[PDB]
């Protein structure tokens, strides 16, 4: 009449067994019943940070009322739950909403306590309009409704310590997070009810890789639920693995390839490669369908096996006699061990595949969720890797040491060998510039990610005085900068496996450095809105000077070691010596010889030659015409952008001053010749 | 019989501005 | 602490062990029809209706 109109019967629903095996949370459940056999004060309240399942646990409050596990005072009762977008929605006129909740408290009274009413999302109750607060004041000040209220801790806070009388209704129960083995055993439990949905085996190394991984990589939500997502979309991932299949799809790709080749054709003999590539086809498509059929029948017993099981929690919540007992001893006989000729027989026929779920599904959701690099090596990625010396001296040459210690900090990254405290690997640099430090960085950008910027290039003259902090972190609660957060913490928390340059550093200001210590030592750190985001799959590198003088001075006639020793402790008369601490590594550049200067020139020139050919035009060059811009553009007390500026000068001024005068034809092969001191572009 | 219908009731916040005073 | 004495008293934790124990006995000597689970049931119950009468 009124009841069922708008509310829903979970416990209905533990009969009707759609809901999940609650695992568990036997504390929390005797505590909410403690709450609900009090005298005032009766009304329970779940407190958690989301994702810990409160409608889980109240649904497991039903299923262990179904079952009896309960004491006897609250069997035979209700537990129903009610939206309020059910009652709302038809409330045309005035009054009629109001009449409705007053008719549905009414027969809630009727009931005399035999109703567990349940409320999800309680602050909803909070405000509809006076609406439910006051219009359940009276059932609240009775007791006899004995309501219980679900929320996340801050619309608690935000709502409920607002009122007093509303507060001193209700009863916190602060339900926590897990830690790892009880959600390892939920997920068991879970790992049962994933493998009769989708069609799957679940191997228990990957149960133990999603608590492990998920604890480390998702700085988001919590424990249980992201375990939950690696489990579920593993197991979409494989039914779609077993949908499709690759090598079924290679040679249809190959055979409609053939046979459109053919009809061109029509000597052809490709007819007798088309047949056999169709024969060959046909047979891995039979095994498919052999394979899907086997697959299927394994889906139906465990099905049959699953609906066994609800008849006999059937027969255990009603008391049936023997049929039960019957049916179990007759039936888990057979099925179990034609279950295990289905299991041998797929471990035999499965070829074209994977049922089990490992680590390695995990993994692939891990770097495709976020995008970490977690997954063992495929080799493309992991030859590229181990040439890696020679990917950075395409663009960077020399500063070997430098290169050196950058390889090592991307492989223990890798391997998985980086203690998640930390980032991967952080570096200060030295040296006097234009000898390939932020260039050095952004390669490892083109490296790692194919971009320079796709990398978080953010130089520190922004960052002369104490105020800017908020540049990066951003403006605290209650202002103008709180729709756009930070810079620094936005760009982690979108993809927090980045490369982060803070170049020349040390024009800031030190409390920037108090940021970046919390940087260097923990990884997480404190945003704008009051809260916190992972640094723990980044890289952070900075850069300097600071031993122009000792380096330009000193790199001959000494070693690596004591060099470093010298203008550590130059650096350690400059920052505070904890920032110099926190390194990973500091690495100390050194000024340059003329090999590197004349493959850096090399460089140059392929990057202008890229430039003219993209215009169109094209060059030989003399290499003495390179040797008289070497020994031009040469200098100590800099470096590489001035040999790079003497090119420019001594090549493009008069090179584009011929270009500009509709001189020079295009596609001649231009010979940029030596003049007796100038350099020529002929035309021949 | 007459029904209702729902209003907008709409503002805005107030907000602050904060400033730095340097020292030297 | 008056509700947690309730919900104590309100069940018992042996007698439910037993009683958990003597149906699963009762499944699995009905699933035999060399028995002598017939005694150990007897036994059993014997002591589950003690405890309940104590209870
Ligand atoms: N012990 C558990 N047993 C079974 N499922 C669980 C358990 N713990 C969590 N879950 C699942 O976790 C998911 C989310 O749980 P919830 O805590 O209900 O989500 P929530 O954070 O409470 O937000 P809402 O308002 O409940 S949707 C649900 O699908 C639950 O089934
Ligand atoms: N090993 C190298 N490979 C390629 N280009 C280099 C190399 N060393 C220096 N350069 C050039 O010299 C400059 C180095 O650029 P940057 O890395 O910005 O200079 P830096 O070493 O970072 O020091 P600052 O802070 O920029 S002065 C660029 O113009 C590069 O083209």
């Amino acid at each position: 009449q009124a009841l069922k109109k708008y509310t829903i019967d979970l416990t209905e629903r533990a009969e009707q067994g759609k809901l999940d095996p609650v695992i568990g949370r036997d504390e929390e459940i005797r505590r909410t019943i403690q709450v609900l056999q009090r005298r005032t004060k009766n009304n329970p309240v779940l407190i958690g940070e989301p994702g810990v399942g409160k409608t889980a646990i109240v649904e497991g409050l039903a299923q262990r009322i179904i079952n009896g596990e309960v004491p006897e005072g609250l069997k035979g009762r209700r537990v129903l739950a009610l939206d309020m977008g059910a009652l709302v929605a038809g409330a045309k006129y005035r009054g009629e909403f109001e009449e409705r909740l007053k008719g549905v408290l009414n027969d809630l009274a009727k009931q005399e306590g035999n109703v567990i009413l349940f409320i999800d999302a309680l602050h909803t109750m909070v405000g509809a309009g006076m609406d439910a607060g006051n219009m359940l004041k009276p059932a609240l000040a009775r007791g006899e409704l004995h309501c219980v209220g679900a929320t996340t801790l801050d619309e608690y806070r935000q709502y409920i310590e607002k009122d007093a009388a509303l507060e001193r209704r209700f009863q916190k129960v602060f339900v926590a997070e897990p830690s790892v083995e009880d959600t390892i055993a939920i997920l068991r439990g879970l790992k049962e009810r994933y493998e009769l949905h989708h069609h799957v085996q679940i191997t228990d190394p990957a149960i133990v890789a999603a608590a492990t991984l998920s604890h480390r990589y998702i700085a988001d939500r919590q424990l249980p639920d992201k375990a939950i997502d690696l489990i579920d979309e593993a197991a979409s991932s494989i039914r779609m693995q077993i949908d499709s299949p690759e090598e079924l799809d290679r040679l249809d790709r190959r055979i409609i390839q053939l046979k459109l080749e053919q009809q061109a054709l029509m000597l052809d003999m490709l007819n007798e490669e088309l047949s056999d590539k169709e024969r060959q086809y046909s047979e891995l498509e039979e095994e498919w369908k052999a394979e899907k059929a086997s697959l299927s029948g394994t889906q139906t017993i465990k099905a049959e096996l699953e609906q066994a099981k609800i008849a006999i929690e059937q027969a255990r919540r009603v008391g049936d006699l023997a049929r039960m007992s019957e049916l179990q001893y007759g039936k888990i006989p057979e099925l179990e061990k034609q279950l295990e000729a289905a299991t041998q027989l797929e471990g035999k026929t499965m070829r074209l595949l994977r049922n089990k779920v490992t680590d390695a599904e995990i993994a692939e959701v891990l770097a495709r969720w976020t995008g970490i690099p977690v997954s063992r090596m495929m080799e493309s990625e992991r030859e590229k890797l181990l040439r890696m010396e020679q990917e950075l001296h395409h663009r960077v040459i020399g500063q070997n040491e430098a290169v050196d210690a950058v390889s090592n900090a991307i492989r223990r990254s890798r391997a998985g060998l980086a203690d998640p405290n930390r980032p991967i690997g952080s570096f200060l640099f030295l040296g006097p510039t234009g000898v390939g430090k932020t260039e050095l960085c952004k390669a490892l950008a083109n490296f790692m990610f194919d971009s320079d910027e796709a990398m978080v290039r953010i130089d520190m003259s922004e960052f002369m005085e104490k105020h800017s902090v908020s540049r990066l972190v951003g403006a605290p609660p209650g202002y103008v900068g709180y729709e756009e957060g930070g810079y620094l913490t936005e760009a982690v928390r979108r993809r927090p496996y980045s490369v982060i340059l803070l170049d020349a550093v040390e024009k800031a200001h030190p409390d920037v450095f108090n940021i970046l210590l919390q940087v260097l030592d923990d990884g997480r750190l404190t945003d704008g809105q009051g809260r916190t985001v992972d640094f723990r799959n980044t890289v952070v590198i900075m850069t300097s000077n600071l031993g122009s003088d000792l380096i330009q001075e000193r790199f001959g006639e000494l070693d690596y070691a004591h060099m470093k020793e010298l203008v550590l402790g130059v650096v350690s008369h400059n920052f505070r010596p904890e920032f110099i601490n926190r390194i990973d590594e500091v690495v100390v550049f050194h000024p340059l010889g003329e090999q590197h200067i004349a493959s850096i020139a090399q460089i140059q020139l392929k990057r202008l030659y890229k430039r003219l050919e993209e215009r169109g035009y094209e060059i030989h060059i003399s290499d003495e015409a390179l040797k008289l811009l070497s020994e031009n553009g040469y200098d100590p007390v800099y470096g590489a952008r001035p040999l790079k500026r003497a090119i420019q000068q001594q090549i493009e001024n008069p090179l584009a001053q011929q270009i500009l005068s509709g001189e020079l034809v295009p596609g001649k092969v231009i010979r940029l010749e030596v003049n007796e001191d100038r350099i020529v572009a002929v035309q021949h | 019989a007459a029904a209702a219908a729902a209003a907008a009731a709409a503002a805005a916040a107030a907000a602050a501005a904060a400033a730095a005073a340097a020292a030297a």
